[PDB]
């Protein structure tokens, strides 16, 4: 009775589910921490966040100490260090920091320990998908994704192209009055980047003519502009956006037959950790590092038995 | 002579008709029939030397460089180390030295001979495919004319292969006892399991087959009985632990082959 | 008619781990969006439906071209200039290029080449349960419900 407490808690489906439900109850934490207004002094739901980031950091350090560029090759430890480390960043700017205090809480160092600690969120929904990488069908998606977005980069270089040469003559005939400034390179991928993806600007098209946002914009020269976004739209749009889904449509079946191969390859590496971490999640590890193989067991009958059947199955082969 | 020239089937013949491996390989007949180039040799088994006339005190320290981690050759152990330096000067598997032998001077149909007889088969072709593996990688590196990587390799994938249909075939007689091939403690490739030995070459149709897959998810499980296991009665479980204490379990007929803690 | 609607609902079961993936990564665009442009919040439950709402009409053609750039000139919400909003077109431009080139897709590619094998199954589906629609109707009696 009291060995179906052992038996049940250190199998690896429950440490693994004991691990997603605190990782879920961390974020679901971390989200209110960061969504909700940021005070001066942290909140209840932030030190349960700070504690969970830190007995994780302390978690990851056993895991690297019980050889450090084998652990820096799957996808989802180089994530983690950036995770970790600029999440104290982050915590040294928020909380080291001076006041200045007043009805508006914006201090320059406080602002950017927060925005270090709002684009940090980022880091641990991709970690979510190391846990939706575990069941059958939806970890080769996973390993596809990833397998495929380091496929497809050539023709991303040259839709990037397609969108500088069209990004670069569109200002430099609308705006021919211009100092050099760093946002001739934000309006230069601006304007052109959100047309791959639906905003055609319709009413800055035709500038000259009425019914036209952008009036003050007529200088002579302005009349090419939408010729220049239309055959800009046909060729991205027609060609190189049709032209990607062509080529994921057609690498898709031997990027499946891989990936598949990859998953179940690397389950082997998922399970053998999980024979190996200790039964609690990381804000309930204080207690297992402060306290402190998976071999076979056959009889002498047994291997024996097992021995000739090795035999015969060769000798069958 | 028929070994060191390179003639398979007088080897064939010859312990066919009255020669017994046992008794025949000495330890001299080691470092002899590894320092002889009177036939076939392998010009880069000096460059993996270079770590350090040839002993096998030196062969081993290559055979635990080409196999990392921890694995430990017989010939760097205490007891080796005392026969040696000088009836005991056998050995006990003859065949092990000279599959070992056979790779290292890349000698393929030699070694898919001496593969081919002998007992722990399907571990044998996973040291060869380890083997002739890494040194398919020590020679990509460092060699300039005919590096001989594109011929290591498919020679490893040439083992690597047989170790697969070896498991394949095994596990369409009894699959409870080819999940129990893959585990268990080897005893002459330095205490390695069988699986371990085959995740350490990257040997994907081997723990992508439906045995290793099989084995895993009889892991994940544990002690518990996800046949008739509720998915959610774990969930539940873990959030009220007066309900682990009835719901299912395996007993120790089901827990035979997997390997624990 | 048969066997495409005994298909689809076989591909919506289907497709269920590739809208799982689109959803993690709309949340990790809604989030810090939200969390970037409005910092001054009190807990309620519209925080949810900011979260979700605005990033999940990206994939459908709504790119929310005047609330990009949130500190520029020839912009709607121009009360929103905090520090730290000149984060959000980045934020964007990776949610947009990961959603729509990737995921929607990868989408394409999995209907694509998963659609032969699910016509040959949903076919066949269709015609055994052409058995147990005709034999209703030799028990129905000859009225519609109402009459
Ligand atoms: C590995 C074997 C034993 C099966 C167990 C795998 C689980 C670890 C995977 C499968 C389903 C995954 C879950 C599927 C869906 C979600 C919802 C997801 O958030 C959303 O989908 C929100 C959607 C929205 O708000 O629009 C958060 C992760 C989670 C819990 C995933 C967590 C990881 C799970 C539980
Ligand atoms: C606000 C914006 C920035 C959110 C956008 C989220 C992306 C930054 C996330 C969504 C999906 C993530 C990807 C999901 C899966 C993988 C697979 C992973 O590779 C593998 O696990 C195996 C593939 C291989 O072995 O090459 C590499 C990271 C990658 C591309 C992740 C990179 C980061 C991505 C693109
Ligand atoms: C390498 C191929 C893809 C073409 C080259 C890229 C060019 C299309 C663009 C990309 C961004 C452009 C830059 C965008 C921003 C600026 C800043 C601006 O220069 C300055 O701000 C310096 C003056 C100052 O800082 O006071 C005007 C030119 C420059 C370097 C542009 C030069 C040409 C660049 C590098
Ligand atoms: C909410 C307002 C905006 C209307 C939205 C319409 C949907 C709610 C309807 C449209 C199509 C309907 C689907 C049409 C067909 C089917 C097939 C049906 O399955 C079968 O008939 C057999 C398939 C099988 O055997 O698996 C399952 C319900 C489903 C998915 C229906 C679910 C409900 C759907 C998605
Ligand atoms: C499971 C994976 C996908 C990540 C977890 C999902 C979280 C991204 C989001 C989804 C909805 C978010 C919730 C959205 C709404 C609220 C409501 C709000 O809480 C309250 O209303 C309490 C205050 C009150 O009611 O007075 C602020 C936090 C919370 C729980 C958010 C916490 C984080 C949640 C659960």
């Amino acid at each position: 009775i009291t060995r179906k407490f052992y038996a049940f808690y250190h199998a690896p489906i429950v440490k693994f589910w004991f691990n997603t439900l605190a990782y879920l109850g961390f974020l679901m934490l971390y989200t209110f921490v960061v969504l909700v207004k940021m005070e001066q002094l942290p909140s209840v739901q932030e030190w349960i966040v700070i504690a969970y980031i830190f007995t994780y950091a302390i978690e990851k350090v056993r895991e690297v100490f019980m050889k450090i560029k084998v652990w820096f090759s799957d996808y989802f430890n180089v994530s983690d260090t950036i995770a970790i480390i600029s999440f104290f960043v982050g915590f040294g700017l928020r909380f080291g920091a001076k006041w200045n205090y007043i009805n508006a809480y914006d201090n320059h160092v406080f602002v950017a320990g927060r925005l270090i600690y709002c684009l940090n969120i980022i880091f641990w929904y991709v970690r979510l998908l190391d846990f939706l990488a575990v069941n059958q069908q939806a970890g080769p998606y996973v390993m596809m994704i990833g397998k495929m977005v380091a496929n497809m980069f050539y023709i991303v270089v040259i839709m990037a192209l397609v969108l500088l040469s069209f990004g670069v003559p569109r200002k430099a005939i609308l705006y021919p009055h211009e100092e050099p400034s760093w946002s001739l390179a934000k309006d230069i991928v601006f304007h052109p980047y959100w047309m791959i993806f639906g905003e055609v600007y319709a009413y800055e098209i035709d500038v000259c003519a009425n019914d036209s946002t952008l009036p003050t914009i007529c200088g002579p020269g302005t009349w090419l502009t939408p010729f220049l976004q239309a055959v800009y739209l046909f060729v991205q749009y027609i060609i190189m956006v049709n032209l990607l889904i062509a080529f994921f449509n057609n690498v898709y079946l031997q990027v499946k037959a891989i990936s598949n191969i990859v998953w179940k390859y690397q389950r082997y590496h998922f399970i053998m950790a999980y024979h190996e971490k200790p039964v609690l999640p990381p804000p309930l590890i204080i207690l297992s590092h402060i306290v402190s193989g998976p071999k076979l067991f056959l009889t002498e009958e047994d291997q024996k038995k097992l021995h000739d059947f090795e035999e015969q199955c060769v000798e069958m082969y | 002579d028929a070994l060191v020239m390179d003639r398979v089937s007088f080897v064939k013949l010859l312990i066919e008709n009255g020669v017994s491996m046992h008794k025949f390989l000495t330890i001299p007949r080691l470092e002899e029939l590894y320092n002889t180039k009177q036939g076939p040799t392998n010009p880069m088994l000096f460059h993996l030397i270079r770590d350090v006339k040839i002993t096998l005190i030196d062969i081993g320290l290559v055979i635990e460089y080409l196999m990392g981690g921890t694995y430990r050759c017989t010939y760097t152990r205490k007891r080796f180390r005392l026969i040696y330096n000088s009836e005991t000067k056998r050995f006990p598997y003859p065949l092990n030295e000279l599959l070992i032998w056979a790779c290292l001077m890349k000698r393929q149909v030699m070694a898919r001979f001496l593969w081919q007889h002998g007992e722990e088969s399907m571990a044998k072709a996973l040291v060869a495919c380890k083997i002739y593996r890494s040194m398919a990688y020590e020679a990509k590196q460092s060699d300039l004319v005919d590096d001989t990587s594109e011929e290591l390799k498919q020679y490893s994938n040439d083992f690597g292969q047989l170790a697969v249909e070896l498991l394949e075939q095994s596990f369409r007689q009894d699959e409870t006892m080819a999940m129990k091939l893959l585990t268990y403690e080897l005893k002459n490739w330095s205490n390695s399991t069988c699986l371990k030995l085959a995740v350490s070459s990257r040997l994907r149709p081997f723990v992508a087959h439906t045995c290793t897959q099989m084995l895993l998810s009889d892991m994940w499980m544990g002690r518990l009985n996800m046949r008739k296991n509720s998915w959610y009665k774990v969930i539940l479980s873990i959030l009220v632990p007066p309900a682990i204490l009835m719901l299912e379990y395996k007993t120790k007929a089901e827990m035979s082959h997997i390997p624990q803690s």
